[PDB]
């Protein structure tokens, strides 16, 4: 999962291949049926469980509006 | 020692600048604040010497002022620079956009006689213009932190695209909770009603962090904001309430009229 | 055929996204609008099949409305897409920040039934936050095109960092000249004097395009703007004239006061 | 020469930090002339474009207007 996503996010040729036929590209890179279903339903929580890190809690607020 | 703060962008692996990636690659040590585990894995393959800044956020239901979180983040970064390490701080998006930790670390490092600089990155706002196909220049742009808009006197120009950042914590005054409440967002709605009708279409926007993920672009009337599902990464876009109208006063000083505009 | 609009950022070679560089590399053809010859050389090495959009600007002192320049740029891009080319438009900075050509091309391509998308990039504003060590969230941010600020009704919040873009053509109503006059800038000063004192320190900012080049960060009183040296790339930064003041009305509805703020 | 150096320095964080420590030494070693180094140290971007082979690369960069659609 992590290997595919990292390649796909950097490589414009693989990105254009993905956009033409997402299911064919995900299967060619070994993604399971439930991984593909997670992608097509947009379940980002499920993909995080299947990769290994939804135990990884992530809070992303790095500023406040109270001044000083 | 030395400090370079960089941004990784919102998207996994591909939205970092070529130079910024190089800074991460060659760093003695990296202090990270990234969106997810895929991004964390990608960083650790680039440079295994990583300290995750995520640890400094309140853990297991503790009460912690975010001011203390940020102080601890800045101190952690500076301890590596003071030791003599070529230090990189790798924050998601742009390291200096609605992020105090990099500015504070750079100010503190310069004051203690260390080389420190920030490299711009692609922010969530940069992703919004792309995703929604909106140009900030079209009728202008304003950005405010949602809680700063509630606590202090800010006046929006309703001809602009207005962004309220950190909308998920709007009105959360203690800096100890991870989200606000429906009653706080209803007070924001009533406050915005000074300039925007209750039926005015607003957009809850979330830029994607993964290449297989579509952005969130949820259109709803302003009145329905308090019932909406919000996440810490949610930005509220408030498109213009009014069309641009001629500044006859200034046209008169320029000695022209609207018919004269190219 | 298909369209992808990307940005190259402001700095030569290093300030493009990893993915955006890959899009240029693999393109059938690239339509470019880059800052200089170094950047043009760099692009031509990445992909030799380049059409320089610079050619559509007024040449040899001709009188040409920029609206016609921009229409011709969009038409040139769409002619490649219609022919069946995998087409990339590579603009400097962010391709959709104070840049109509990419948004227009994408709109037109989608309407003609072609794949079109915009990849975000690092804008001159993203450069400014880093180079000046200013966070747009600290007291908020507003951006206007300088001429639009003069011709139409816009009201700045003077607690914010205010950016006037394309200051060098402020008030140039024809869209046929490359720069404005000191008299037009003096009218802009008088207009701004509704919120900013004449002795208010403003900043003329120019992000570097080369790695051996320092940014321009020229501090001067607002009064001196009309005598200042401006270039087309100059952005006017107007820092806050007033500190943030407590919004007692909203605080009371929240049932809190200044002393309760974390 | 001039172009190749700038393109490398712009992308390579190792060369960028070498350059920051000793600009003249790094520029001499990558073959920059005395006049090229002087243009860099005085911030004369106009002269640098000449020494590169300008051939009048005129570059107007405004891609928007404020007159409304
Ligand atoms: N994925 C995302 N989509 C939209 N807005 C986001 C986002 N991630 C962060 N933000 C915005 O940024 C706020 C945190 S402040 C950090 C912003 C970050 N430096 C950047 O460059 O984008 C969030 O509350 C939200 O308003
Ligand atoms: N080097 C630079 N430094 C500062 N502002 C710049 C700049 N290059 C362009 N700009 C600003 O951008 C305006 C042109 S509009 C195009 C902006 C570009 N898409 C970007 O993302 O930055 C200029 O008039 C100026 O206000």
């Amino acid at each position: 999962l992590s290997d595919f996503f990292t390649q796909l996010g950097q490589d414009a040729q693989l990105m254009e291949d993905y956009k033409q036929n997402p299911e064919a590209v995900m299967r060619a890179h070994g993604l399971t049926d439930e991984q593909i279903n997670a992608v097509m339903t947009g379940d980002m929580e499920k993909l995080k469980t299947l990769s290994g890190d939804s135990s990884y809690q992530s809070y992303l607020v790095i500023s406040h509006g109270n001044g000083d | 020692g030395s400090l370079v703060c960089v941004g990784t962008g919102l998207q996994l692996a591909g939205q970092i600048s070529v130079l910024s990636r190089s800074y991460i690659e060659h760093a003695d040590i990296v202090f990270s604040l990234l969106p997810d585990g895929f991004s964390q894995r990608w960083l650790t393959k680039l440079n295994p010497n990583v300290i995750n800044l995520q640890q400094f956020y309140a853990q297991n239901g503790e009460v912690k002022n975010r001011r203390d979180t940020y102080e601890q983040m800045v101190n952690a970064i500076l301890d590596a620079v003071r030791a003599g390490k070529k230090t990189v701080c790798a924050l998601y998006g742009h390291p200096g956009v609605f992020a105090c930790v990099s500015h504070m670390a750079i100010t503190r490092a310069k004051a203690e006689g260390f080389s420190a600089k920030m490299e711009p990155g692609i922010s969530a706002e940069a992703c919004l213009w792309a995703d929604l196909g909106i140009d900030p220049g079209n009728s202008g742009h304003q950005s405010f932190e949602a809680s700063q808009f509630m606590f202090f006197n800010h006046v929006p120009d309703p001809t602009t695209h207005l962004l309220l950042w950190q909308i998920a914590i709007a009105g959360e005054h203690t800096l100890t909770q991870f989200h606000t409440s429906s009653d706080r967002l209803q007070i924001l709605v009533e406050q915005l009603n000074q300039w925007y009708p209750l039926d005015h279409e607003v957009v809850i926007y979330e830029a994607a962090n993964l290449p297989i993920q579509a952005p969130r672009i949820e259109r709803l009337p302003l009145a329905n904001l308090p019932q909406a599902h919000l996440m810490p990464i949610s930005t509220l876009l408030i498109p213009p309430a009014k069309k641009l109208e001629y500044n006859y006063a200034i046209l008169a000083k320029l000695g022209i009229g609207p018919e004269d505009l190219g």
